[PDB]
């Protein structure tokens, strides 16, 4: 028969269960977005202490039992890697909007006409979106920091943003490139994040050159150049192993003595080699003899070692140099300049090295500093998502209005629309569209003012055009035009965020069985 | 034929087999061999010294 | 109500117990967590050459004394690589090593009858590994000048002797048959005899 | 006793009774995912995996279960699905109900060998009426019988709603693969169309490869990770530092001559790299790891090479590339060389991001064109459904190909060889007849279920359609009226041709038959001894 510990459910119970998680779920992070957002904390299962109020990058911190909200925290970390910014909001939009289908769900509704409504639904509303898309230039800087300050307005640290958000706008310009003349890219990994405990944040900038936590390898070289030559190797100056097995069998009167003076001399010929092309710092991963240093003290290399490979991929972009395998293959196309100035500083009580450009960077390292590693991850966290939607506009240059307003905006076009068409769909259609507009009031109850005469007015006021623009001020609780606050988003966010959240509840609207207990085979 | 502390087939020779392009077919049990030359006649050859055609037999 | 006053008053219900099973076992869980990080330095032998990615600070007390206990014990360990070739003694020999072979050395006293790919391939993997393991006594001859017309259906028999004392026995193919047998399983089986502490999946 | 102790005994139609206990058990789990419109059922493992399925077999797989007469059903619901793969879920709903009316035709107290007969003959028959009568013509048909079979195979899945757009994607990666690999006969191979994943954008965008992409990131990224003519080698033989082997040991006297083989047995790595660059090659895939220093002369020379590909990738690279898989650079004289008549040709190669991530991209490659799918998950889940969705659809178009001519699926044949089988059983003077005429009366399961399912009242529905039929077959010149099945949406009997709802005929064939074998197997069962464990 079937075996023992497997059990198996069907029947309303597991739909049920499904809403109920969902609404749950919705119901924990809802306070968080807009310019009233409270400040939410949690601890880690290993015993960490973190605190955020952006969705996924929390909500991947919870272990569940059901497999409905596992399904949740999958879309919370697909918005995450897609948008990086309004996690919260899809979140928020699926289960809310799972909540409006569940009453339906109950009034001897089946699946099929209900996902046949979410299919022509999104359609609808997505080519309405089309249709009051907007492109803006993106030449403008004061653009930029507007869209960066908009952003972080839902971020605490929004205080420093008159310095922080031009920050992240150059990084997103000096750290790009293109491959071969073609393929622009803007590599975060390129992007290294580097924070620096203690300093006020203001202190804390982008800086056009590469940081690293190193110190000098030997005390008689100079701490400080100019313009110093750079190499990358690849390979050890220590002596090679090899591949195979000698034994060397000794049979005559000396050869140990002689087998040293073979291995200084390759170890000489090789540093030699390197000396060739004249350099004034050497930098690899690989550790590294007293023999080749003193030979460099003749030429007075700066001789650092032991780099990590990501961050060797980094300085060679801000380079522009090569990197090397064999002292024998050294040649000049390889040996990059650019490095305009040179530091070991001691900060606090620690070295790094300061090497500053001179010419076109390629790549981007920040020093951060501030009062705690874990406010230090939440402005990385922030500034991630600040370089993220400075991309996507960079990519794009679409704009709609902030403040949720195109929520009740295309709201009312997808009601237009399902007066113009004919059946019974419309009702689960008109009931999604309301359930769009629960940002809104989530903004309200952050705010605690007064909400459904101010719901009513903007309900009005968005069912004739000219007031699309205008939206909801969640600053002192009123209503104002957006044409002159900021709050302004990018069109391939709320798409994605669509996207996400219909096809989330989609999938979540489908589920008859439920079988627990089974065995990996 | 099977062969055990001894590879019965080359990566070198089986690239030479497959520039000269003819099946190559290796761990075969050490007894229906006989069951073999029973079946279709051919005859082991244990040394490229004894090939010869005496041990090789026809296919359709 | 009723049944925590009983609780209180009689034990004739049992349903407070066990409960400290599972808070013992946690306990224990987030205690054995620190093993990892409480012998990082006291492990690896080549931190020295890990240089710039494992040193905050240096004591020079403890540390060097680290170097101190790891050279004695690499050259302990070194001095004792003296094989990697199994031999072929004669049966005349053959009470000189059977008891005077060294106290506090393993013997794998190896007897065979060359010709089936069964005793082939044993001694195939024990010459291997003598490559690996050049601290054990590695013994191959013939039976038959070992042990007068020695029963030949009792071929390969693994013998593991020291100071005269049988302390594992693998007796005929019954346990080594079939050529799918292989490398890390005889090294296994010698490690099963108490000789090698190694790790195996089966 | 008997003198069987240490164990159990049975015996009796009981434990016929008990066959078909568990056999027909298994067959209400799967009672929601039949043919064109079913329900996805949820698993969860004892590590809690999420997953979901639509399809019985695969459900079933990751299931535990006992009484391996239910893994004689399993296994033929195995051999059904590596035979069609679609139509491999009803299987076992008529197998139960077979076994449940012959249980019932016994308890008449018939002899077994009647009954099996009966069926044997039954399945014969149906065959043949399968093979004969109840096919529709899609080999006239062109681009269009290929979207109506596809929509009707995934319409039980997820994608549906927009799977018009998948479908074509999906046959438009199968169309160009046209080879003869048997030289007389081309055929379609699976496994030649990759199916990878990406959860960033919708999946109403997913992206068919007009050429090829596979899972490749370079090394460093100071080499070119984009090139717009490339000159592709690909080696089986894997590169870095030469070790000769163990068989030959290198033991001198002088030794002034290690840094002679310290660099010798480098030099013979970096002249095969010269060897192979100078050629022109820009792009190498090697199966096997590359060591740093063969990628830094590569970056050097300003070529491309990649490598932990796996074989059979490789494989097919060189098959759409027009490259030739290598394993040693030895050539027909053991002085080893190296030739270009292995240069793959491809017009662009890109390593391009998608989510977070990247992979290489194979544009037109300069000797034929082949084809991928990146499918735009929306989590992981959905995309597990997605792709076992598209490997199914690939294995029904395979069919459909292999065999131009379909039966229409959903259900109506069901009727259709009910009416059939009832005509016959009624011209011989056996009383077995009865129980062939049973056969008829298994084979109306399907069709009802799916409107219970779909929550209509199959019974009218099916006695509409099976009035058809009748008419149909006791009136050849209304014989035509085989084509109306039932509609699922609105429970209307209506023409299933004119939707397109369509399934190879193979499938109802190898259907008929497998089912057959298996319930002669189980029913022939009536006794059991039992021996207790260890």
């Amino acid at each position: 028969v079937l075996s023992q510990n497997t059990k198996r459910e069907s029947g309303r119970k597991v739909q049920s269960g499904n809403i109920n998680a969902a609404k749950t779920i919705a119901d924990i992070i809802r306070t968080c977005l807009g310019p009233k957002s409270m400040m939410k904390m949690l601890l880690d299962p290993m015993g960490g202490i973190v605190m955020t109020n952006d969705g996924n990058a929390i909500l991947r911190e919870i272990q569940v039992q059901h497999p409905a909200a596992k399904s949740m925290i999958e879309i919370s970390r697909t918005q995450d890697e897609e948008v990086g910014d309004g996690t919260t909001s899809v979140i928020i939009l699926a289960g809310e909007m799972l909540s409006v289908a569940e009453h339906f769900l109950e009034q001897q509704m089946h699946p099929t006409v209900v996902i046949s409504a979410y299919r022509k639904a999104l359609d609808d509303m997505i080519s309405t979106l089309k249709k009051i898309s907007i492109p803006v230039d993106i030449s403008d800087s004061d653009m930029m920091l507007n869209i960066i300050n908009s952003s972080i307005t839902t971020k605490a640290i929004s205080r420093w943003s008159s310095l922080a958000c031009n920050i992240a706008l150059d990084a997103v310009k000096m750290v790009q490139f293109e491959e071969n003349g073609r393929k622009e890219i803007d590599i975060k990994k390129y992007a290294r994040v580097e924070k620096i405990p203690g300093g006020i944040i203001e202190d804390s900038c982008v800086l056009r050159g590469v940081m690293i936590n190193k110190d000098v390898t030997h005390p008689r070289m100079r701490r400080y150049i100019k313009n110093p030559r750079i190499v990358l190797l690849d390979s050890s100056l220590e002596y090679k192993k090899g591949e195979s097995q000698t034994d060397i069998e000794i049979t005559r009167e000396e050869d140990f003595t002689r087998i040293l003076q073979m291995e200084e001399e390759y170890i000489q010929q090789l540093c030699e080699d390197i000396i060739q092309l004249k350099p004034d710092v050497v930098i690899t991963e690989k550790g590294i003899s007293d023999l080749a240093q003193h030979y460099l003290m003749r030429a007075n290399i700066t001789a650092i070692r032991r780099v990590r490979k990501t961050d060797n991929n980094r300085i060679a972009r801000a380079c522009g140099a090569r990197i090397v395998s064999r002292p024998e293959e050294l040649r000049e196309d390889d040996v990059g300049t650019g490095a305009g100035l040179l530091e070991i500083k001691k900060i606090g009580d620690e070295y790094f090295t300061f090497i500053t450009d001179c010419k076109d960077p390629k790549a981007c390292t920040i020093l951060l500093r501030g009062a705690s590693k874990e406010i230090l991850s939440e402005v990385e966290r922030n500034l991630q998502d600040a370089m993220q939607v400075c991309r996507n506009v960079l990519l794009d240059p679409q704009l709609v209005p902030g403040g949720g307003a195109s929520e009740m905006a295309v709201a009312h076009a997808l009601t237009e629309k399902s007066k113009a068409m004919t059946g019974v769909e419309q009702w689960p259609y008109r009931a999604v569209a309301q359930a769009l507009e629960v940002i809104p009031r989530t903004l309200i109850q952050n705010c605690g003012a007064s909400t459904i005469r101010l719901l009513t007015s903007l309900r009005a006021k968005h069912t004739q055009e000219n007031c699309e623009t205008w939206g909801v001020n969640g600053e002192t609780g009123t209503l104002v035009d957006m044409k002159e606050l900021g709050i302004w988003e990018p069109l391939a966010v709320k798409l994605q965020t669509y996207k996400t959240a219909v096809e989330t509840a989609v999938l979540l609207l489908r589920i008859d069985d439920i079988v627990s207990g089974h065995k990996k085979k | 034929q099977k062969s055990i502390l001894r590879d019965a087939l080359s990566d070198l020779a089986l690239h030479f087999l497959n520039k000269m392009k003819i099946m190559v077919i290796k761990d075969i049990e050490r007894e229906d061999i006989e069951f073999i030359c029973k079946t279709i006649g051919t005859k082991p050859v244990a040394h490229i010294d004894q090939f010869t055609a005496d041990m090789l037999g026809s296919a359709e | 109500e009723w049944n925590d006053i009983l609780r209180k008053k009689g034990i004739l219900p049992p349903k407070e117990s066990l409960k400290e099973l599972e808070e013992e076992a946690e306990e224990e869980q987030r205690i054995l967590q620190q093993s990892v990080v409480k012998t990082y330095e006291d492990m690896t032998l080549e931190e020295l050459e890990d240089h710039e990615d494992e040193f905050n600070e240096e004591d020079e007390r403890a540390i060097e004394m680290y170097r101190r206990r790891r050279l004695a014990e690499w050259k302990a360990t070194k001095l004792k690589n003296k094989f990697g070739e199994v031999l072929e003694i004669s049966g005349k020999d053959y009470v000189q090593e059977v008891t005077k072979a060294g106290e506090g050395l393993w013997v794998i006293l190896h007897l065979y009858k060359q010709g089936i790919p069964l005793c082939a391939l044993i001694n195939q993997h024990l010459s291997g590994l003598a490559r690996k393991f050049p601290d054990v006594k590695f013994i191959k001859a013939i039976s038959t000048t070992c042990i007068p017309n020695y029963p030949d259906r009792n071929l390969p028999t693994i013998f593991v002797y020291l100071e005269g004392d049988i302390k594992a026995q693998f007796i005929g193919p019954l346990v080594f048959g079939g050529m799918n047998l292989t490398r890390d399983e005889l090294e296994w089986k010698l490690s099963e005899s108490g000789a090698i502490m190694t790790d195996l999946e089966e | 006793g008997p003198l069987s102790v240490f164990g159990d005994r049975s015996t009796g139609e009981t434990i016929r009774s008990q066959n078909v206990m568990a056999a027909a058990s298994i067959a209400n789990i799967v009672k929601s995912s039949l043919g064109p419109v079913g329900l996805d059922k949820m698993l969860v493992d004892d590590i809690g995996d999420v997953t979901i399925t639509n399809d019985g077999a695969t459900i079933l797989k990751l299931l535990e279960v006992e009484h391996p007469a239910a893994k004689v059903l399993c296994e033929l619901a195995d051999l059904q699905d590596k035979e069609v793969g679609d139509g491999t879920t009803s299987v076992v709903i008529i197998a139960a109900e077979l076994l449940k009316n012959a249980d019932e035709l016994v308890k008449q107290k018939i002899h077994p060998t009647s009954v099996i007969s009966g069926y044997r003959l039954a399945c014969k028959e149906a065959v043949r009426y399968i093979n004969e009568n109840l096919i529709v013509n899609t080999d006239e048909l062109g681009r269009d019988c290929l979207i109506n079979a596809a929509k009707t195979s995934m319409s039980s899945k997820i994608i549906g709603i927009n799977g018009d757009f998948f479908a074509n994607m999906v046959v438009d990666a199968v169309l160009a693969i046209k080879y003869t690999d048997i030289r007389g006969q081309p055929r379609y191979p699976v496994n030649s169309v990759n199916i990878l994943k990406a959860h960033g954008r919708s999946q109403m965008e997913s992206m068919l490869i007009s050429g090829y992409a596979l899972n490749c990131v370079v090394g460093s990224q100071g080499m070119p990770k984009r090139i717009v003519n490339a000159k592709i080698a690909c080696l089986d033989f894997s590169l870095q530092k030469t070790k000769m082997k163990l068989g030959v040991q290198v033991v001198i006297t002088d030794p002034e001559k290690l840094d002679q083989i310290r660099q010798r047995e480098s030099d013979i790595t970096k002249e095969r790299i010269q060897k192979i660059l100078a050629t022109g090659a820009n792009v190498i895939l090697t199966t096997g790891g590359i060591d740093d220093m063969c990628l830094k002369y590569f970056v050097e020379a300003g070529a491309m090479a990649v490598r932990r590909v796996l074989k059979r990738d490789l494989k097919r690279i060189a098959k759409a590339s027009g490259a030739t898989i290598l394993s040693t650079l030895a050539n027909l004289e053991g002085e080893e060389t190296f030739e270009a008549a292995m240069l793959g040709q491809a017009e662009e190669v890109v390593q391009e991001r998608i989510c977070d991530d990247e992979l290489i991209l194979i544009k037109n490659t300069k000797a034929r064109t082949s084809a991928s799918i990146i499918l735009r998950g929306a989590n992981d889940f959905m995309c597990d459904e997605m792709e076992r969705s598209l490997h199914d659809a690939l294995c029904v178009v395979k069919r459909v190909l292999e065999s131009k001519s379909v039966v229409p699926g959903g259900g109506a044949v069901e009727a259709a060889l009910s009416i059939y089988l009832e005509n016959y059983a009624t011209s011989m003077g056996s009383r077995e007849q009865l129980a062939i005429a049973e056969f008829a009366r298994s084979l109306l399961v399907i069709p009802n279920t799916l409107a219970v399912n779909a929550a209509q009242d199959s019974t009218d529905l099916v006695a509409k359609l099976r009035a058809f039929h009748n008419e149909a077959q006791v009136n050849p010149e209304r014989k035509n009226l085989k084509w109306i099945g039932l509609d699922l949406s609105n429970g209307k009997p209506r023409d299933n041709k004119q939707a397109g709802v369509f399934e190879p005929t193979i499938v109802k064939v190898k259907s008929l038959k497998f089912a057959t074998e298996a319930a002669i197997t189980i029913l022939r069962i009536d006794d059991l001894i039992k021996l207790h464990p260890e």
